[PDB]
């Protein structure tokens, strides 16, 4: 609880750091066959949390 | 179906098998002659358009 005067974004990450890593990301992979041809689907939805 | 079999030769032999036996190509020949393959000549004329 001490006020401190900084001057740039590089001064901030020295004393305070960065953001928090997100915990709500999911990745889905699906392999399919469509009349003998391969199809790959990648699905990353936007996180709700 | 004739155009499709000439492009399908680039990758898969199953593509050249799925069409001519399981899918539409074996079924379309039956409507003029259903079981003509019983002999060398067209016999057993079950269906004749």
């Amino acid at each position: 609880l001490k006020p401190k005067r900084i001057s740039s974004l590089l001064d901030f990450t020295t004393y305070y750091g960065g953001a928090q890593n997100e915990q709500g990301i999911t990745v889905k992979l699906t392999d399919t066959l469509i009349e003998g041809a391969e199809n790959r689907t990648i699905n990353v939805p936007e996180p709700t949390f | 179906l004739l155009i499709k079999i000439k492009q399908a030769d680039t990758n898969t032999k199953v593509e050249n098998v799925l069409s001519i036996n399981a899918l539409n190509f074996s079924a379309e020949f039956e409507k003029l002659l259903t079981y003509d393959v019983n002999t060398g000549l067209t016999a057993s004329v079950t269906l004749d358009l």
